[PDB]
């Protein structure tokens, strides 16, 4: 069901036939620093690297320093010959297709795809900002938002540090930030829309007033828009020449815009100079460690098997069934802390969302903040305990038999798995290393995998060609075309990251309907932040929506972006925007803390390489580095896994045998391990001049919304001792019935001879309590009066304490302020019958007991609501014992449901409003009966359904 | 009046 869409190739600009082997650090320098295609490769990635290099052999380079220029430049060294992740210089990107027959050889032509860098970039605008405000104009950061009387951001940047920092929401701040809200307004004219309401007297502070503003970035200039999504080196000269009257930065730029354009058609090799041109127009405009990034990319086209197809096409199936398996994760419990907030019927701004003071905070695993309250982990079940004892059972089988672990074992299992339910998995992008085993060729997993994110892996690229944008825009239109069907507006995350550094990560081409900006701007359509709301769909799934034009929304970041890095907010967003899934497989989960863990294998491919974890304890004065990773049966070559990158090394060469000492007694300096893992031969498949190639691939694979904005809480919140009074009464739950029998009728007569009327709840967490909300004109006077009969049950030890807290309403759940107060009034009715209906189920000289009363009281409300329509009744029912009748708070009951029902038809409820309203009603007069117990109380229903059918 | 403050304010990342 997956197809395999046309990948990217990646590869080595050198060949590792051509690799040097080296027995000492010296020689390795000595070397390197007359092979003219290195030091440009140098120059380019890693310019303060090169740098020290230069320094080192010119004899300026401090002792302490040299160990760390030795490992940097072998390791560099190793990575332009072994290492085909593309990084300019090292490695190419090309597109490749399937066909009929295999073709590992590449005709295309190099090019040299060339962006500035980025943190140089907006490190010299932001300097622009402050010098030339009065030149510029400016709009409101997107990442503002106002809270209480305080005005925050997402997250901060000015302070070039890592702290957050926030402003108070002025009067002036009101002005100013309204005024840019929504185009660009010259700062003459914001000083002029401050100064009209409060005087000329005030124009000094207006203008240092609007000058910290534009420090620390809570607005941006003109020439932020479009400078990192669509920058235009017309459009960026333009306006900075409009600005420069002094010529200080035009000229050096338009050099620049030179130097780079003679740059793009030199051979790789033959730029060393011209770079360092480049470099030298740059730091004199201003210093950054990098100035330059390049993507290189090819026009060959490497071609694939028609099994090799169906080997990919088998593998994406494969893996995708196993999140079939993920019943429950942190965003679930999320989903269900939303709810016991909310309930369902609410939306929530997002920023108020994840307010650890007056929201829910954020999911357990994120940490952009992490929670500031304690908080244990939650039950997530990603795999089950059947699962995992095979997995275990595999893993012990595969140690005692020197084999490896076929995961083809449980592939039955998992396709076979829920056929019943509609994956929701729209596609795949995978990571594959090409290499051979055996002179076979074979595919091996990265340990990246991969991820659901389409287009993720090819958006960087998309613009440095049309070839390039065409194959991006066919990966994503896949995506676009169903949220068209689907009504969905979708929206790229565009932004900033918080450390600058990383500034070149996010590069992508934006192909959605809107805009999400944060620390730029756009021309796109774009959706303000704090018109964000969250729900919960039908389905008890996370949605957003535009507040302002009720618009639902996805969101995208379509890069390689490391999402957990994300503010909470943004990670959010981006997370349920896609299917949750897919993410944890379950043979990394279960053998993680083992320190051997075979190879794991499906259908050729090789999912995992073999894996070990040497433990700088290990290595003691009876056993060297040596005859340690010999005594774990360690292959002659092996990788040492870093983190983002790994090194290769030999036991036969003896340099390789050095940084892996020296790796080994880092570690034991902090008393943990290293990671190995085993080599495969990976140098003679694509080539170019009969000479090899270091090469990987990356595959792509392919309602009515109810709900209203939540209320404030100025608006639902009940103040103790104002219109209401709420007491939480902690008594233990076998002692509740007994309270309402013998202590709450005392309460109830208190409170009539006062003019008022109460209703009661049963509720644990945290600890098990009754809810006495007392509504009346003299509460001081009804607490005075009551606080007598709670003594008596603190003394009899019915009650240990009480609370008095603030009343929450659910005016969203009852249909707005009016029908809530017509639901209380039911509340109220309900708690003066409860008393004598528990009497009646006590007593033993009736014979009648609590699940005959409940059945009852259920039939009598439907009667009610529907007046005695037994059809309409059942209408309701299809889709989820005289004496009480003339009594006569049953009758006050009835009056209050009459009552509800009218005001209902007069404000023209839809009908599954009336529906969702009459089963709340029902489900709290059985919290107040019977237990506060799940799904009991939907088989009510069910026997109810009985009884209707026979009158007819 | 000082309602031009700012008031930029910044931050970081019992009993018994």
């Amino acid at each position: 069901s997956f197809k395999a869409q046309p990948f990217l190739v990646r590869n080595t600009i050198l060949c590792p036939n051509d690799k040097r082997s080296f027995t000492e650090y010296t020689q390795v320098i000595e070397t390197v620093s007359k092979n003219k295609v290195f030091l440009e490769q140098l120059l380019l990635a890693n310019p303060k690297l090169y740098d020290v290099m230069q320094k080192y052999n010119a004899g300026l380079l401090k002792k302490k320093r040299v160990k760390k220029l030795f490992e940097s430049i072998y390791k560099y060294y190793k990575r332009s010959y072994l290492r085909s992740t593309p990084f300019g210089l090292f490695s190419e990107t090309s597109i490749g297709v399937f066909s009929k027959s295999s073709q590992y050889k590449l005709m295309g032509k190099t090019t040299k795809g060339i962006r500035l860098d980025t943190q140089w970039l907006i490190r010299l605008v932001h300097k622009m900002e402050v010098d030339f405000s009065k030149k510029l104009s400016f709009t409101r950061n997107n990442a503002n938002y106002k809270f209480g009387d305080r005005v925050f951001q997402v997250y901060t940047i000015n302070s070039s540090e890592l702290e957050e920092c926030n402003i108070k929401y002025t009067n002036v701040y009101q002005i100013i930030s309204e005024f840019c809200e929504n185009d660009y307004q010259k700062y003459e004219d914001i000083c002029e829309t401050v100064t009209l309401c409060y005087g000329d007297e005030y124009r000094e502070l207006s203008e240092q007033y609007l000058g910290s503003l534009i420090v620390n970035h809570y607005l941006i200039s003109n020439l932020q828009k479009d400078l990192l999504s669509d920058f235009s080196w017309n459009t960026f000269l333009t306006k900075v020449e409009a600005i420069d009257e002094d010529k200080k930065y035009i000229i050096p730029l338009k050099k620049v815009q030179k130097f780079i354009q003679e740059y793009s058609e030199i051979e790789i090799g033959e730029g060393i100079e011209k770079l360092k041109e480049i470099y030298q127009e740059m730091s004199q405009i201003l210093e950054n460690d990098n100035y330059i990034q390049i993507d290189l990319i090819s026009d060959s086209e490497i071609n694939f098997d028609v099994k090799q197809k169906q080997q990919l096409e088998h593998l994406a199936e494969f893996l995708g069934n196993t999140t079939k398996s993920v019943r429950r994760t942190y965003l679930d419990d999320y989903k269900d802390k939303f709810i016991e907030k909310y309930g369902v019927d609410q939306e929530v701004q997002i920023t108020e969302l994840f307010d650890s003071t007056f929201g829910i905070g954020a999911p357990y695993n994120y940490n952009h903040p992490r929670n500031d309250f304690y908080e244990s982990e939650p039950s997530t079940l990603y795999y089950s305990e059947e699962e995992r004892e095979k997995y275990l059972s595999m893993y012990v089988e595969a140690v005692k038999n020197h084999n490896v672990i076929n995961l083809d074992d449980l592939e039955s299992h998992y396709q076979k798995m829920d056929l019943e339910k509609k994956s929701e998995l729209q596609g795949l992008e995978l990571f594959l290393n090409l290499a051979k085993e055996y002179e076979k060729d074979i595919f091996i997993l990265g340990d990246i995998v991969g991820n659901n994110n389409l287009g993720g892996a090819s958006g960087r690229f998309s613009a440095l060609s049309p070839e390039l944008t065409s194959y991006h825009r066919t990966i994503v239109d896949s995506v676009e075309r169903e949220n068209e069907n689907k009504e969905i507006t979708s929206c790229e995350i565009v932004f900033l990251p918080e450390n600058i550094r990383h500034a070149n990560v996010m590069h992508t081409s934006i192909m959605r309907r809107k805009v999400l900006p944060f620390f730029t701007s756009t021309s796109h359509n774009e959706v303000l932040l704090t018109n964000i709301y969250i729900g919960i769909d039908e389905k008890e799934k996370f949605y957003a929506r535009d507040i302002s034009t009720q618009e639902v929304l996805k969101f995208y970041i379509t890069s390689m972006y490391n999402k957990t890095l994300f503010s909470n907010e943004l990670r959010f967003l981006y997370e349920i925007s896609l299917d949750d899934k897919f993410g944890n497989l379950p043979w990394e989960l279960i053998y993680r803390d083992f320190d051997y863990i075979p190879r794991l294998v499906f259908d050729e491919i090789v999912i995992s390489p073999a894996k070990w974890k040497i433990w700088g304890r290990d290595v003691n004065s009876k056993m060297t580095i040596r005859e340690l990773i010999q005594s774990k049966e360690i292959p002659k070559e092996f990788y040492i896994v870093n983190g983002d990158n790994k090194v290769y090394l030999s036991q036969k060469n003896p340099l390789d045998m050095e940084i892996l000492e020296s790796a080994i007694k880092k570690s034991s300096k902090r008393k943990d391990f290293i990671e190995l893992q085993e080599y495969f031969e990976d140098e003679n498949i694509i080539n170019k001049g009969e000479k090899g190639r270091v090469a990987d691939v990356v595959v792509p694979f392919i309602r009515a919304f109810i709900r209203e904005k939540r209320v404030s809480v100025e608006r639902r919140e009940k103040l103790p001792f104002n219109e209401w009074l709420y007491l939480k009464l902690y008594i233990s739950i076998n002692r509740q019935n007994e309270f309402l029998l013998s202590y709450l009728p005392d309460i109830q007569k208190i409170v009539a001879n006062l003019g008022g009327n109460l209703f009661f709840l049963r509720y644990t967490d945290p600890k098990p309590h009754i809810r006495l909300r007392i509504k009346c004109s003299d509460l001081f006077l009804a607490y005075g009066s009551i606080l007598e009969i709670l003594k008596r049950s603190r003394k009899n030890r019915i009650m240990s304490t009480f609370d008095i807290s603030i009343y929450d309403q659910e005016v969203e759940r009852y249909g707005g302020f009016d029908t809530l107060e017509l639901s209380e009034a039911i509340f109220c009715a309900d708690s003066k019958i409860i008393p004598n209906l528990l009497t009646l189920i006590k007593d033993t000289n009736n014979d009648w007991k609590v699940d005959d009363v409940s059945i009852l009281v259920n039939y009598l409300y439907l009667k009610c609501f529907f007046q005695n329509d037994n059809k309409k009744i059942l209408n309701f029912l299809n889709l989820v014992g005289d004496q009480i009748f003339y009594d006569k708070n049953f009758k006050e009951l009835k009056h209050a449901i009459k009552n509800l029902f009218l005001k209902m038809i007069a404000q023209d409820f839809e009908l599954q409003k009336v529906y969702s309203i009459i089963d709340s009603i029902i489900h709290v007069h059985n919290n107040r009966l019977i237990g506060i117990e799940r799904d009991k109380e939907k088989l009510i229903y069910y026997t109810l359904q009985r009884l209707f059918v026979s009158e007819e | 009046t000082k309602d031009f403050n700012l008031d930029l304010v910044c931050v970081s990342k019992t009993x018994i």
